């Protein structure tokens, strides 16, 4: 007998548990909401986790963005690392990126080399085993080789590899002679990744000496960013004279960026579709409140003001919304994939090994809050229509 | 009273200005089938486009027959090309190296495709802007010109360009790097993507530059399936030498494979939830609005030709509602999927962000292609959904005692 | 003697042990063809539930109800529907009409469901509505009807298909004296002509006294049994 | 003196064009304090519609119904609710209870809506039930209640608030003689002590003769207007 007019709403919610099955269709109003919330939470969580996995495992080994020289060589005091100002910039380093060709004792292949400073937080130092962490000393001319490329070329430690760069060539009557030099590998860099088949790690000083660059001249400044979404919009930032912006969206590895744009577009499409399905299932409670015309008319006969009926049905809708939201969060977190990995052995072709799930708390909170707000807001026109009809409940 | 005396009761479920409750069932089915159509067509368009980015161009995944002067490849070619799952097989030269251009060197993959097999077992002439077939004839050894060379080359019709072989041979000797006098035989104004990462070389020069005879490099495959391609290629290589094993290639685009699996699973687990929503709406409509009607109808029921006359009434009710909803939703889904509105900004002025037009407005993006077979699948599943969601409440209400009319 | 209904030891105790209410306990009925029966009694005396159990509309906890020799409890659903559409005509305590069907259709529903000829169905439904008193109010939906005329629609519905038993749960509660007298005149005429047996529950003592047999429900027991001849 | 309810020129014709059936035509009532008033008429003559209309529960096509001087049609929703919660007690023709609430809560809803203390709310609801005859019947939901018990719960619901005016649509239609006598006795006691006035539609002639004022409502007209002294 709580004197706040929410007693009748609670009694409507818990009531009519008559034959062990009527209660199921009674709670169907919040079951639809909890299923919609479960869908939205699992979609956003899986998308966020898979995006995080792709941004880390693939994109932390290759350069993220590069700032170089628009004309001629690159002059460092124009804009050093400390002066590197951009939107969303996280990590700054110097680097040289070069398309090179490697000749081994078996065959000749191509690839890219990244000249870095070993004194920094190299993402390959943990992967450099059987060898010193900074064995690529300036002038030592030691280049560390990966796993896939070494296995394909049939080359072991201690061998001499002819590394050549096509940019620095010279005229000769017998053809074109580019800048070629023999380097000794001391071991392997088992990166245990995809890029290790064509990516090479080199010192920055010897690389700078390789392309006949003047003293202190490097190829570019490498920026490890924080988000891959704003990459398209941040191509017109503050890049002064003597520099230009390049990145992995269209220069190199553009297939990843194209598939990411397509995946984002279809993700927003599916999110819109699930949202309109959620709207169609809030119409379920919108008609559920309209199903209790007799009760609302009896209460209005009892002298209960129409605004108080609005409050009653709004509170019923809000209770349904909060129950649905908390159960949706519970089954999106505790039952994302944490129960026997959905038993993928069934003939539905399920892949249980791929679980890129990351339950973002902010997203689940905002989704649940929007679900609750919609669940209360959708009992405003039905309730006003119910209270607008006088107690003419002659079973119309 | 065979055809008329049974749909009458279900057709009288309109009431007096209370039909606005069963219309949430027609709309519930229409929206469900429309979003199903949009999702399935969009997924099919995604699959078609992605299959044009993996296998249609740069076919990845094949048994690399590594051999010196390979020659008896005809037997294996004939034994493998006709196995189930393989569309066609064609030998190509998958070389890599450097090409001279304006006293500069460009690192490029040499794709020595076969002009004899070009028209039949490749789509190279079908993808061009359109030219005479004699322009792609062999012997004269015309190669495609690229922007990165033509920018500083100024090569036109009648100009001959020199190409020097990279001489990336095991022999320390130069061995006369093949010198090719290529001739410009056409021009393209489509895109530079085909002019930067692709090249074509006649087979004679490719064979001469290898310091051997008719040494084939690769035998590429064009297929229609990629999911089962792993074991299929493994078994196709099982008829090859056992001492030469094959390293798996799953890891290159295993993440794109997982992307496809993820989008498929997400679509399915959201659309079965739309299915559940439609079933929920119909059961809610038929449990409360009409249950004492079933009560007193069972109080005064028919002879008994079919025990579920109430079940038949609600079967006709659900069939009518679901059929009209399915037709409307199919029309909506097809019209929205086939093309977007000419002007998108006009409708979405009241976007709710108080911002002009749309910041994320896209033109000819989100490609989608319709499969009418999927339309029939969604139609059948929606009708079965409505039939079950109208029959089960009917069966629940019929079997309970008519003394549940007051409760 | 006992022909049309033989109800034996029918006991109805709702709910479970240590809290069951004796709403019906050891009711015995011997209803013959054409027997004029009136059930009278106070409140919660178990009169509506007795009708629901005799009509097979509910499941008695104990005892049995035997209709035309064949028990109703053991009978199949199709034959139950046959009885309910050819032998049993039920008037509920309330209207319990179909709100989507007009009054004419609401009284023709037993015939439209019994698979009869439509021209016969409409003509006999109109005749029954004229006999009950709704000549001008035949095409009105129950939502546009009053309590008394809805009750008259229900009474007509229980007489349209010419039942052998007509169970009536307060057919005169929502009616004045004139319409009550008229409806009992219809009941007496159907008893004289069609032979239909009317098993009616009323609270008005005069209307029950105008009928041949009286039974008194009190404490779930049958007390008053008055026979003149 | 005629103060409480002054209904004049009340008419109701709200239906599809041409078929528009009129049910009332220029009906006028003068109900004062303690006027123990009854309406008698044949079914379908416009009695329940008249009370649903003068109670403010429906919208009249024409005429004025004024309660304590203030007209209901010109009045807002909040004050209408205040009147219905403090001055008007309505007994519907059928049960029209809340199926979700037990008998005691269905009786005490007016008190709960009146923002009253629950400690005396339960006591008053129990007092009304023990007066009517349902002290043991308070724990049953309406779905487990009978027609007579439902009507008695509705009567208790309209009488707990001690309203000045209590409209009744067949308060004893589904009740036996003893319960009807007891309920009209309680009606008289409340009229004599609490000063409440009852506007009761009934068909039982003797219960109407127990009433102080009797009007006959038929075919949209008030025919009988009898005063003894
Ligand atoms: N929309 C409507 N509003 C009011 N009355 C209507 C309406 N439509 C039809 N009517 C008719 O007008 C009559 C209204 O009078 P009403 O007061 O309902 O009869 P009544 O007095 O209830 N008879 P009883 O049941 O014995 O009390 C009904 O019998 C209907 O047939
Ligand atoms: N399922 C149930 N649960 C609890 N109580 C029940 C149930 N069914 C019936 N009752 C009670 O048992 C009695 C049933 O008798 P019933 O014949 O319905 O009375 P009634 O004569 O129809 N009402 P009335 O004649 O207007 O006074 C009532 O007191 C009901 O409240
Ligand atoms: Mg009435
Ligand atoms: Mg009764």
């Amino acid at each position: 007998y709580q004197p706040v007019a929410l007693f009748i709403g609670l009694r409507y919610m818990r009531g009519r548990a008559a034959d062990r099955f009527g209660r199921f269709v009674s709670w169907l109003s919040t079951i639809g909401i909890t299923l919609g919330v479960m869908a939205l939470v699992t979609v956003l969580s899986v998308m966020n986790g898979f995006e995080r996995e792709l941004q880390n495992n693939i994109l932390g080994l290759m350069p993220q963005a590069i700032l170089s020289s628009e004309h001629g060589s690159l002059n460092p005091q124009q804009l050093p690392e400390t002066a590197v100002k951009l939107d969303g910039v996280n990590r700054v380093a110097p680097i040289t990126t070069g398309d090179v060709v490697l000749q081994s004792a078996r065959s000749v292949a191509v690839g890219v080399m990244l000249g870095i400073d070993p004194a920094q937080k190299d993402p390959l130092t943990p992967y450099l085993v059987n060898v010193k962490q900074t064995d690529l000393e300036p002038g030592k001319y030691n280049v560390i080789l990966g796993e896939q490329l070494a296995s394909q070329l049939g080359v072991n430690r201690g061998d001499q590899i002819r590394v050549m760069v096509p940019s620095a060539s010279q005229f000769t009557p017998m053809g074109r002679i580019p800048s070629q030099r023999l380097f000794n590998v001391i071991g392997t860099f088992a990166a245990n990744s995809e890029v290790d088949g064509y990516e090479m790690l080199v010192n920055i000083e010897d690389a700078s000496r390789l392309m006949r660059y003047p003293a202190g001249n490097i190829t570019g400044w490498r920026l490890w960013l924080d988000e891959p979404l704003k990459v398209d919009s941040l191509s017109q930032q503050k890049l002064p004279e003597g520099s230009k912006w390049q990145d992995w969206r269209d220069r190199k590895g553009e297939l990843f960026q194209a598939v990411r744009m397509e995946k984002n577009m279809m993700g927003l499409l599916l999110s819109l579709i699930v949202a309109v399905a959620a709207f169609n299932i809030i119409t379920s409670l919108g008609l559920m409140v309209m199903e209790k015309q007799g009760e609302v008319a009896i209460l209005q006969t009892q002298g209960l003001t129409p605004r108080q009926i609005m409050m009653v049905f709004m509170v019923q809708g809000a209770s349904a919304g909060i129950i649905g939201a908390i159960l949706g969060a519970a089954l999106g977190a505790l039952l994302a994939s944490q129960l026997n990995n959905l038993m993928p052995i069934i003939g539905v072709l399920l892949d249980g090994a791929a679980l890129p799930v990351a339950i973002e708390p902010l997203q689940v909170i905002v989704i649940a809050l929007v679900a609750m707000a919609i669940a209360l807001l959708s009992t405003l026109y039905p309730s006003w229509r119910a209270a607008a009809t006088q107690p003419a409940e002659a079973l119309r | 009273s065979l055809l008329i005396g049974l749909r009458f009761s279900r057709g009288r479920r309109r009431g007096g200005m209370v039909s606005l409750i069963s219309v949430i069932s027609t709309i519930g089915i229409a929206l469900g089938v429309a979003v199903l159509i949009v999702g399935l067509s969009a997924m099919n368009g995604f699959e078609r486009e992605l299959n044009n980015r993996i296998l249609a161009v740069v076919p990845h995944g094949e048994i690399e027959a590594v051999d010196q002067p390979w020659t008896n490849w005809q037997e294996a070619l004939d034994h493998v090309q006709k196995v189930p799952g393989i569309a066609a097989a064609a030998p190509y030269i998958n070389f890599t190296g450097l090409v001279e251009s304006g006293a500069n060197l460009r690192a490029i993959q040499v794709k020595g495709v076969n002009p004899q097999q070009e028209q039949r077992l490749s789509a190279l002439p079908s993808f061009v802007q359109g030219d005479a077939w004699r322009n792609f004839k062999a012997g004269e050894q015309q190669i495609i010109i690229g922007k990165g060379v033509a920018d500083a080359l100024k090569v036109k019709q009648g100009d001959w360009v020199s190409i020097m072989i990279p001489n990336s041979n095991p022999e320390h000797k130069l061995m006369q790097p093949k010198r090719v006098r290529l001739h410009v035989a056409g021009i393209l104004q489509l895109s530079g993507q085909l002019d930067h990462s692709f090249a074509m070389i006649p087979l004679a020069d490719a064979q001469q530059y290898l310091d051997m005879g008719s040494s084939v490099s690769g035998i590429a495959l064009k297929m229609t399936d990629v999911f089962n391609a792993n074991k299929l290629v493994r078994d196709a290589g099982e008829v090859t030498n056992s001492y030469v094993y094959i390293k798996s290639w799953i890891g290159t685009y295993g993440y794109m494979y997982r992307d496809i699996q993820m989008i498929r699973a997400i679509m399915y687990l959201a659309m079965v939830l739309v299915i559940g929503v439609a079933c929920f709406n119909i059961v809610s409509t038929l449990v409360m609005a009409v249950k004492d009607k079933s009560g007193d109808i069972a109080v005064l029921r028919t002879l008994g030709a079919k025990d579920g006359l109430i079940r038949a009434i609600f079967v006709w009710y659900g069939l009518l509602a679901g059929l009209f909803g399915s037709l409307c939703g199919v029309i909506i889904g097809v019209v929205v999927s086939l093309q977007l509105t000419p002007i998108i900004e006009w409708i979405e002025k009241l976007i709710g962000h108080q911002f002009l037009s749309s910041d994320i407005y896209f033109i000819d993006f989100l490609p989608s292609e319709l499969h009418w077979l999927d339309v029939f699948y969604v139609l059948v599943t929606a009708l079965l959904l409505s039939l079950l969601a109208s029959w089960y409440p009917a069966r629940r209400a019929s079997n309970i005692d008519p003394a549940r009319v007051l409760s | 003697n006992k022909i049309l209904l033989q109800c034996d030891n029918l006991c109805k105790r709702y709910q479970e042990g240590s809290v069951q209410t004796d709403v019906l306990h050891n009711v015995s009925f011997s209803v013959g063809e054409g027997e004029m029966m009136a059930i009278v009694g106070s409140s919660g005396s178990g009169k509506s539930t007795l009708l629901h159990l005799l009509g097979g509309l509910d499941t008695p906890t104990s005892g049995d109800v035997i209709f035309n020799g064949q028990p109703m409890s053991k009978l199949s659903s199709a034959a139950k529907a046959e009885l309910r559409n050819q032998k049993l005509g039920f008037i509920y305590q309330f209207h319990h009409l179909l709100p989507d069907f007009t009054a004419l259709e609401n009284v023709a529903m037993p015939l439209l469901i019994g698979k009869k000829k439509p021209a016969e169905i409409n003509s006999r439904a109109l005749e029954m509505l004229k006999a009950v008193g709704l000549d001008h109010r035949a095409n009105h939906r129950p939502s546009e009807l009053s309590g008394g005329e809805r009750q008259r629609v229900a009474i007509a519905r229980a007489l349209v298909n010419n039942p052998r038993l007509v169970l009536a749960d307060q057919p005169t509660g929502n009616l004045d004296a004139r319409n009550a007298d008229s409806i009992f005149q219809l009941l007496g005429e159907l008893n004289r002509l069609q032979g239909t047996a009317f098993l009616v529950v009323t609270h008005d003592l005069q209307l029950a006294k105008r009928m041949s047999r009286q039974l008194e429900m009190r404490d779930g027991r049958l007390t008053a049994e008055l026979s003149l001849m």
